[PDB]
RNA sequence: UGGAAGUCGGAAUCCGCUAAGGACUGUGUAACAACUCACCUGCCGAAUGUACUAGCCCUGAAAAUGGAUGGCGCUCAAGCGU
């Protein structure tokens, strides 16, 4: 069942992922990548 | 007038005319006597037409 | 994006650790290594884990460290090419979870006893399974909700009703004093908090420890350790039990 | 209370503003010159007026000097023009008088000299109580 | 008869928005240039005259409505200055007069000004000034204004007690039972509890007796030291022994188990003793059931009798 | 505010001669104000302007510095 | 920028029968059934795997991907609702004056009936008639208490909302005048 | 009544039984309630709604400032005796508009 | 205000005594503690008026100190 | 035969501590005459100084004992000249105490601190120091404890 | 201070255990208690947060007979930019 509470009370509601419509674009790899490159160059 | 009276109010001690208990009494009888005065004066002194 | 959630800004002292805690938590680990013969692993799961205070007060001679995991893995070495000492690599093998890490120079047995026989009656989270079942009796509320004998207890705070009322006790003010239906107690039954063989949720484990109402206990179990001078890692008894990372 | 009678019926009202009545108490005041009536609407150029029954304001221009110098609640007992009961019954008096009150309506006088109207009797109790005639 | 009929005092910044609302939505606002400058004379003029009309009205309604110390009974008087510093009431309500009378004469000089003003754009800068100015004097009574405010709703829930009436008054220390006594033989709700100085303020309840109705008055428990160390709480139990004619019943707990000794209750009653001159004085032994005047020791029997 | 079961007098958008060469005429007469006060201006103005740079999400930032770092060494060693 | 695809899953139990033709979504369960018509917003459904629908937009705004989630929820709470059902605890409290409450079952119009006197006084008697599918009963278990039950949580919560905004005080201070009957607990029948 | 009557109210019989939520509501509804406000307001009211909202800005990111940090002049040197001090024999206004007699 | 000194648009304003902006006005300035060099008290210093009385209704002036 | 513990904050030599007390030890069966006594005697050492007491109650009867606080002690090794408190008020506790009486005042604390050692027991007495406002050694007890965690200051061990 | 225990006030705001916790962000008490926030840890799973800039859109003040992008009407325009 579901172990926590809600602060509206609506305990039918289910667990909600977070709204990212840019999902799945860019790997994690890719982006570790990224980052370092751009802290280089900065 | 914040350190006087409200929700910040710092005042504890009244400003007194009185140091003494029987100084208390004898500034109450004189208040009253004064009181009782004046009501006798305004008394002395349907509506009203224009 | 003009619709977007307001992100309140703290008018507090306490900031955001950040990076520099990381690095100071490594650079404590790093440093402890040298100075103590054992190392152990304990896990506390699904626990308050507030006495852990007076854990470290009584082993004044060890040193025990509670951040986060990962970060502690990473501190210990988890690849032989990157471990401070010989057999930490093993060691780390064993955080996983809600753990601790515990460097000592007393003997072994020692802190097994002592970690053995350390047990304290503590508030229940939830998840945990209910020993009893928990009814607060009709009529005035008090603080323990019939623990103690009514006649021994004062009467529950009037400030507390409307969090009952929010945890789902239908509580009543009558006379400035908190009821469950009739101040004599009527018209109604006990609010049953708990059944015996129940998962807890946080509305029932809140409402137990509202009412000061303990079902759990206070047990760090010891995976394993690993000692310098012989360079290995002795596994107990629950390091085959806990699932391995 | 803004001194209006309730339940009254619709009669007709024969005493408008300006009108000098006859004072039917002992109060000491001989006439009452009509300055308003309580409970008058309102409307373009209509003088407000009052019948059997109805609460008005006067000043006394015959009487006691101490009278003389107030503005007085009065209620009308008794009006020349003709009017209605429910009844059928067309009726006038041979006067128009009225007697002074509190704005509660208690008399300041004690007695009352000839008939009041049935309507200030049922309307005001006092007025009933120290009536000699009621017509 | 009470002070609830005080209308409600608001801040600086209320007050302005409030009159300048009035000034804004009761008066009509579009003035042309091609007029003429009669029409545009009197426009700004009713502005003015609107404005200070509306500062008038409320300045004199907060004046009229607040009790005046000069006229009050002196118990109700020196029962506003305990509570009250009465040179900081007659302060802020002397400001706001003042406020009120430079508002008039402001606006009567800025009337006057507009009687020779030539021009739509002059008249407009008067009337401008003038209402700036009153909008200056309303911001310099930010103040006095809270003040009154909260000085209006304390006297609001202030108790009604008759000065010249059939009174009793309970009196004595705190934890004696005082409002326990009030609360059997009256219906008001005075808060009963086991620690000092629950009572902070009076409270007054009614009964009935030979068909006569009779007020018994709840007063703050008062300690036992000299006058200039009273608080106000104290005071006001102090200003009640003193200013009103009543029949005092002080309380003593023989048990002392209210913290305060028997003797510093004697030694309180001796000094309070001189308030007592043409008052009828019973001394009430409460909370007899813990500890009786049999079971007292016989020098402080003695000592009360 | 009820403005759907009940409407107000409506805004025109239809605009008048007078109305259009009165603003034309006070836009011209504004222009030729704000050049004579840029004229008059005292406030300081810089010679150089300051440059917006290169934007990071470039993906050949790098590549671009190491070719005006080598253009500078190559200018420095001509010179 | 407009998104090529976007999507979202439900699960759907065993016991659950789901139909669904032109964005009419009939739910049938152990408890009853259930229909909506979601017309009004453009989804593609399909079935992604055995017992998971798959909502999709393609080439849909932010929007049109948010409106997914609106959708997901209202058939899941669906799907709730015939499985467990939905019920809302009311107490109605007093300070002085006994409220008196009388649930009836409207048998021509088929539907509960709730029926109000003695509030604050009154001698008005005020009468709340429920949605199809709400049946209210009165709680023997505790002290003054309604149950509303149904498959429906919107019309479960409607009636609620109905029942407590009926009972409202007028011209008085709601800090002392405290009455009326106010929803106390939401969940599930089982 | 008398004295803290309200409270006395409230301490012996508490508040209503939404009271808590219908408040947590309302907090959490103010912020569409005041966009509402600022692109729906009309004429003087939203001209006075604006200029609040903008002092209320100036407020808020000057207490961000000071929270920020909270743990942190003339060009030629002179004495402090030469502080705060400061030919052509000139008013301080020289020149005025030229008013005409009609005027 | 002890006389109007100069009214810079006309002569025949400053004869009328005319304050407007600009105008030089002489003032009694025996509140301000104006003394020479040995302590004869200076009573009378001009000033000049920055504002515009007509629109503003009131005269304000700054001292030529 | 049950165990009663009430801890109280009171000043020395001072019998109306007790006021309050008789609300709560009154139905206990205490008498609050004696416990005011009790009270002063065990306080008496602690004249004009908020101190904490502690009252352990059995079979109605209760022993006073005076548990010791780092600000009292602090105030009462600056050594105030002797003073009654209702008539000047406002003071400021601006004299001097040495390193060496913070070192007892320490030890006399450890059963109290949760520190490792005494150097750190010594840091949170010349917080406490410092919060009061006195000097150490005619310092600054907050520059005493900056130097002390540089190191050019050796705290004992034990 | 009658009472003031982080939360009626004034001034300071340190140390220890730390994974982290302000001589405290609010609720609350007569004072306590209790709750909560700042902060930290466990679950989760990959992109976010802040401040600005440039577009379009709403508000950014309106009177008085019934009316005006010229009128119908226009919404992936019959609007705007190229
Ligand atoms: N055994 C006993 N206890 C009493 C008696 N009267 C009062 N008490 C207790 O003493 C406490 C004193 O509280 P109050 O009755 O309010 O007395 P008080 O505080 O001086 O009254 P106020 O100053 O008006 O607040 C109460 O809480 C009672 O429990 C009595 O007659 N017998
Ligand atoms: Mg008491």
């Amino acid at each position: 069942k579901n172990l926590g509470m809600r602060k509206n009370g609506q305990v039918w509601l289910p667990a909600k992922k977070a709204f990212r419509p840019t999902k799945g674009l860019t790997s994690w790899e890719l982006r570790v990548k990224k980052r370092q490159e751009q802290a280089a160059m900065k | 007038f914040s350190e006087t009276f409200g929700p910040k109010a710092q005042r504890k001690r009244p400003k007194l005319s009185f140091n003494t208990v029987d100084e208390l009494a004898g500034y109450s009888e004189q208040s009253l006597d004064s009181y009782h005065a004046r009501l006798e004066e305004k008394k002395l002194l349907s509506v009203a037409t224009a | 994006p003009k619709s977007k959630r307001a992100r309140v800004y703290h008018l507090t002292q306490v900031n955001k650790k950040g990076r520099e805690a990381k690095e100071r938590l490594f650079s404590n680990i790093r440093e402890t290594i040298p100075k103590y013969q054992h190392c152990f692993v304990f896990s506390v799961d699904n626990m308050r884990n507030n006495y852990l205070k007076d854990v470290r007060h009584e082993l004044n001679d060890c040193r025990i460290f509670f951040g986060k995991t990962k970060l502690m893995a990473r501190a210990l070495g988890t690849t032989p090419e990157e471990e401070q000492a010989d057999g930490l690599h093993r060691l780390t093998r064993y955080l996983t979870g809600t753990v601790g890490l515990l460097f000592t120079n007393r003997d072994p047995a020692d802190i097994e006893s002592y970690f053995s026989n350390l047990s304290q009656v503590d508030f229940a989270r939830a998840g945990t399974v209910a020993p009893r079942t928990v009814t607060v009796p009709p009529g005035i509320v008090y603080s323990t909700g019939g623990e103690v004998p009514p006649e021994h207890d004062v009467p529950v705070s009037h400030t507390l009703e409307p969090e009952l009322r929010r945890l789902g006790m239908p509580v009543r003010m009558i006379k400035g004093k908190v009821c469950l239906g009739d101040e004599k107690g009527e018209a109604s039954e006990g609010y049953t908090i708990c059944k015996e063989g129940e998962v807890l949720d946080s509305r029932q484990t809140r409402l137990l420890k509202l009412f000061s109402i303990c079902l759990s206990e206070f047990k760090v179990s010891l995976l394993g350790y690993w000692s310098s001078a012989s360079g290995e890692v002795t596994e107990l008894e629950a390091g085959k039990t806990r699932p391995k990372r | 209370k803004r001194g209006a009678p309730g339940g009254k019926l619709k009669m007709t009202l024969g005493l408008p503003v300006g009108a000098i009545m006859n004072c039917a108490d002992n109060s000491g005041a001989r006439n009452l010159y009509i300055i308003a009536v309580k409970g008058a609407g309102a409307r373009l150029n209509r003088l407000p007026a009052g019948g059997v029954g109805d609460m008005v304001m006067a000043t006394v221009k015959k009487g006691k000097p101490e009278l003389r110098k107030k503005v007085h609640p009065a209620v009308i007992v008794r009006q020349a023009k003709p009017w209605k009961r429910f009844d059928g019954v067309f009726l006038y008096f041979e006067d128009n008088a009225g007697v002074i009150v509190n704005p509660k309506g208690e008399m300041k006088g004690s007695a009352i000299t000839g008939p009041v109207g049935k309507e200030a009797a049922e309307l005001w109790p006092r007025i009933a109580s120290n009536a000699g005639v009621v017509m | 008869t009470g002070w609830k009929d005080i209308p409600p005092v608001p801040t600086a910044q209320e007050f302005i928005d409030i009159v300048l609302s009035r000034t804004q939505r009761r008066l009509p606002t579009q003035i042309r240039p091609g007029f003429k400058i009669s029409r545009i004379r009197a426009f700004y003029t009713r502005k003015v005259k609107f404005t200070q009309e509306t500062c008038s009205e409320k300045f004199g309604a907060i004046i009229s409505s607040f009790p005046v110390l000069s006229d009050q009974h002196p118990f109700h008087r020196d029962l506003m200055n305990i509570l009250y510093d009465a040179d900081h009431f007659k302060v802020a309500l002397g400001q706001i007069s003042t406020a009120k009378n430079l508002i008039e004469t402001i606006s009567r000089d800025y009337v006057r000004l507009l009687k020779y003003a030539q021009s739509l754009y002059q008249c407009k800068q008067l009337k401008r000034a003038a209402l700036g100015r009153m909008a200056t004097l309303i911001k310099r009574l930010k103040d006095p204004l809270i003040y009154l405010d909260q000085v209006r709703q304390h006297l609001a829930r202030l108790p009604d007690i008759n000065p010249t009436t059939r009174t009793l008054l309970v009196a004595g220390f705190p934890n004696v039972g005082k409002s326990s006594f009030v609360r059997s033989v009256t219906r008001a709700d005075t808060p009963v509890e086991p620690y000092a100085f629950t009572t902070k303020s009076l409270f007054v309840g009614h009964l009935d007796y030979k068909y006569l109705r009779y007020q018994v008055i709840d007063t703050p428990g008062i300690l036992d030291h000299p006058l200039e160390e009273m608080n106000t709480i104290e005071m006001q139990s102090v200003t009640a022994l003193a200013h009103l004619r009543a029949a005092v019943l002080y309380f003593m707990d023989i048990s002392e188990q209210c913290g305060f000794s028997l003797k510093a209750q004697i030694n309180l009653f001796k000094s309070i003793k001189p308030l007592f001159a043409n008052k009828m004085v019973f001394i009430v032994l409460n909370k007899m059931d813990i500890k009786k005047f049999e079971e007292l020791d016989p020098e402080m029997q003695q000592e009360i009798n | 505010a009820g403005t759907i079961n009940k409407p107000k007098k409506p805004t025109s958008k239809r605009k008048t001669t007078r109305l259009r060469a009165k603003i034309s005429k006070r836009a011209a007469e504004k222009k030729r104000k704000e050049r004579k006060l840029a004229r008059k201006n005292p406030e300081w103005r810089s010679k150089l302007k300051k440059d917006p740079g290169i934007p990071n999400l470039f993906p050949y930032k790098e590549r671009l510095l190491q070719q005006i770092e080598e253009e500078r060494i190559r200018r420095k060693e001509e010179l | 920028m407009r998104y090529i695809h976007s999507e979202e899953t439900i699960p759907v139990p065993e016991n659950v029968k789901v139909s669904i033709k032109s964005r009419l979504v009939t739910v049938e369960g152990p408890r009853g059934k259930l229909q909506k018509d979601l017309s009004h917003i453009a989804v593609n459904f399909s079935v992604v795997k055995k017992g998971v629908i798959g909502l999709e937009i393609h080439h849909g705004s932010r929007k049109d991907v948010a409106a997914l989630r609106t959708v997901r929820t209202i058939i899941n709470n669906m799907i709730i609702g015939v499985t467990k059902g939905f019920k809302y605890k009311m107490r109605y409290v007093y300070a002085h004056f006994p409220i008196n409450v009388n649930v009836e079952k409207n048998a021509e119009t088929g539907c509960y009936e709730v029926e109000i006197r003695n509030f604050i006084g009154e001698k008005i008697v005020r009468k709340v008639v429920m949605a199809p599918g709400v049946e209210v009963e009165i709680s023997k278990a505790q002290k003054d208490e309604l149950i509303l039950s149904g498959n429906s949580l919107e019309a479960v919560s409607q009636s609620a909302a109905d029942i407590q905004q009926i009972c409202k005080v007028r011209n008085k201070d709601i800090r002392k005048f405290l009455d009326g009957i106010y929803v106390s607990e939401k969940g599930n029948i089982v | 009544p008398q004295n803290e009557y309200i409270e006395r109210h409230r301490k012996l019989h508490g508040r209503r039984l939404d009271a808590e939520e219908r408040a947590r509501k309302k907090a959490a509804r103010e912020g569409h309630k005041n966009s509402e406000n600022a692109q729906n307001l009309r004429g003087l009211r939203a001209k006075l709604y604006a200029k609040q909202r903008h002092a209320q800005k100036i407020q808020m990111r000057k207490a961000i400032k000071q929270h920020e940090e909270r743990n942190v002049e003339p060009s030629d040197p002179i004495p402090s005796y030469l502080l705060d001090r400061a030919a052509r024999f000139s008013v301080p206004i020289p020149k005025v508009r030229g008013i005409s007699e009609e005027e | 205000i002890l006389s109007v000194k100069k009214n810079p648009s006309n002569p025949l304003y400053t004869q009328l005594g005319v304050l407007t902006k600009g105008t030089i006005i002489e003032v009694n300035v025996s509140d301000l503690g104006i003394v020479t060099a040995s302590g004869k008290i200076a009573w009378g210093r001009y000033a000049q008026i920055t504002n515009n009385p007509e629109n503003d209704g009131c005269v304000n002036a700054v001292l030529l100190v | 035969n049950e165990i009663k513990i009430i801890h109280l904050r009171a000043t020395g030599g001072e019998v109306g501590a007790s006021s309050a007390l008789a609300p709560k030890i009154g139905p206990l069966g205490l008498s609050p005459k004696k416990v005011g006594e009790d009270i002063a005697k065990a306080t008496a050492d602690w004249k004009g100084l908020r101190v904490t007491v502690r009252l352990t109650i059995q079979n109605r009867q209760a022993q006073v004992s005076v548990v010791p606080t780092a600000s009292a002690l602090i105030i009462r090794a600056l050594k105030e000249p002797p003073r009654d408190r209702k008539k000047e008020k406002n003071i400021k506790h601006n004299k001097s105490v040495s390193l060496d009486e913070i070192i007892e005042i320490a030890r006399t604390m450890r059963f109290k601190s949760f520190s490792k050692d005494l150097k750190g027991g010594v840091k949170e007495i010349l917080g406490t120091a410092f919060s009061v406002g006195c000097q150490v050694d005619g310092k600054s007890p907050k520059a005493i404890s900056d130097a002390i965690e540089a190191g050019e200051i050796d705290i004992p061990d034990e």
